[PDB]
């Protein structure tokens, strides 16, 4: 997809750097609030699972030009196993994204959003179908 | 919202529904199972055709609610209440699946329906995006 | 993806012995009554529009394998110079699909439509960037 | 439509968003102008940043108008009548644009207030889903 250095550097000084761990269990807790119908996929707590899914995303930085075919199982799982449906995929990423911006407040600017927004636009894409 | 000409001829296809419930209502179901596995998931059926029991009952109690809220359209909210708390704080339904099962009916009537114009596609298509609304409105 | 000669058929008939452009241009003009905000795009008449529509789609037929790679200038203009939401080109698939729901009547089983749905599934990966 | 709880909060974040609507309104723009760029064509503005002179006036009466509609939750319909024939009939905006504007919207303000809770963001959430629904509901 074309990624600008400073777009690469971003990202992995970001799961380097700050604690995602964390941050992703705030956002499925979060998502699970905001948007109910999720916990129907989940019938387990968040701070386990977080772990789990930021693990994922950093082997996606890690092969971050190559993201589907890293995720192949992956997206299996979500599809004929939890039936998650596609278009709520974005739902999380979202949380995550607002977790981001709570946590940097000004440093999350319109244009540092962008980045973000870009990366789970490929992450979202190569999860689902 | 709606106006006499739709409401007149959305009334028209109630009436044509209402004649025999099971048989469209377990055809849009099918339709839907078909291209949308996923939604499978919400029901515990040995039959997802459309000669499953579990689908051509549930299929009349669909078309049954489609048909008694084009008789409320004036008043969809208040109507829908109780079937909405049901799909949303009940059963959990993502609210992705609506649409879908929507254009399910909507293709199913293509296929009975002797006139299905652009002006027709749309009335009926404002009913059930107007029943979907409410139905995915009470998560809580 | 994967493609049964079942699939290939059904598809490859249709175009082959059916009346694409009426059924196309009979999808466009109920695309534009039905969702009216997607005239915007359009502001020419559908009558010679559906025509270089289906002659894309035929091309997609003949080389239905990789809709993809034949598609990615389509992509690009739809999405650089026409700026069509990604999420609106169902919008006219969905409506071809009524149309031919209604040509065939009940010989449009849920299973020839799953055919379809697939196809333009595919379709529209294939043009959404 | 709102429990008291709800009108509590949305009534606090309409008094903080009422202090500086240009400066909320450019940065909710500005956050939908590069996530979204496809959404630039439906304005004639040259800077697309919250530094844009134009971008920031209507950043203004985006806000305002939210604000407004904070202030009738009670009833919607009516006072956002004339706001959903603009953009419904008039501009002819793609309604798939409403929920990234509603996101940018929720972004900008986790960006700064001190608190935005999961139960915060649920009441704005409410809020701006419903002022949505009536904005895309007078297409046809
Ligand atoms: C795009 C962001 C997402 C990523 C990167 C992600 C990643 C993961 C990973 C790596 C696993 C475990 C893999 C395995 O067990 O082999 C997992 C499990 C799971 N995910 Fe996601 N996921 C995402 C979105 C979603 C969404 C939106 C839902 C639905 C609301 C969802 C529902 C599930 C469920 C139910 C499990 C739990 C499985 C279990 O505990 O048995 N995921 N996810
Ligand atoms: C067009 C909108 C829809 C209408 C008019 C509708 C109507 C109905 C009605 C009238 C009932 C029975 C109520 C009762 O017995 O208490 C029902 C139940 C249910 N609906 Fe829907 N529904 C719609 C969409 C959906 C969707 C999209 C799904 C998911 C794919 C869904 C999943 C269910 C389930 C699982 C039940 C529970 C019934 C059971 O098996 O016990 N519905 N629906
Ligand atoms: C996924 C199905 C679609 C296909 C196969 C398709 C195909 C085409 C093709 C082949 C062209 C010719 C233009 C050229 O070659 O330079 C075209 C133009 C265009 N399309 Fe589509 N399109 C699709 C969906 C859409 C949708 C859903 C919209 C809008 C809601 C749209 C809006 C436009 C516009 C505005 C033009 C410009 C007409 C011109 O060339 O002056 N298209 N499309
Ligand atoms: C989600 C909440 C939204 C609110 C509260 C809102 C509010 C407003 C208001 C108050 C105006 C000025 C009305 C007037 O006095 O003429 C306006 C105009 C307009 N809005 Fe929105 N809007 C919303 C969403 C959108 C979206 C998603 C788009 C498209 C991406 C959009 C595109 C426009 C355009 C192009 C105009 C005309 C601006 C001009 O005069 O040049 N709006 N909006």
């Amino acid at each position: 997809v074309h990624w600008t250095q400073e777009e690469r550097d971003e990202i992995s000084k970001t799961f380097q750097g700050t604690d995602m761990k964390t941050v992703v269990t705030q956002a499925l807790d979060r998502m699970f609030k905001v948007y109910p119908w999720t916990n129907r996929y989940f019938q387990f707590r968040s701070s386990i699972h977080a772990g789990i899914v930021v693990g994922a995303l950093q082997d996606a930085v890690k092969h971050m030009d190559d993201v589907k075919t890293l995720f192949k199982d992956l997206s299996k799982k979500h599809a004929d196993d939890l039936h998650v449906d596609p278009g709520s995929f974005h739902l999380l990423t979202d949380c995550i994204i607002v977790e981001l911006a709570y946590l940097r407040k000004d440093c999350f600017t319109p244009h540092i959003q962008g980045i973000w927004d870009k990366f789970f636009e490929v992450v979202i894409d190569a999860i689902s179908k | 919202a709606f106006t006499a000409c739709e409401k007149q001829t959305i009334g028209k296809i109630a009436q044509v529904l209402a004649k025999s419930p099971e048989a469209y209502g377990a055809e849009c179901l099918a339709r839907l199972f078909v291209t949308h596995p996923g939604s499978k998931s919400y029901f515990e059926y040995k039959d997802y055709s459309a000669a499953g029991a579990k689908v051509q009952v549930h299929g009349g109690k669909v078309i049954r609610a489609v048909v008694k809220a084009a008789e409320h359209v004036d008043d969809l909210h208040s109507h829908l209440e109780t079937l909405a708390l049901t799909h949303g704080k009940k059963l959990l339904v993502d609210p992705q699946n609506f649409p879908m099962l929507s254009e399910c009916i909507i293709v199913t009537l293509a296929t009975h329906l002797t006139e299905f114009s652009p002006d027709t596609h749309c009335a009926v298509d404002k009913l059930l995006s107007a029943i979907c609304q409410e139905l995915s409105s009470r998560y809580r």
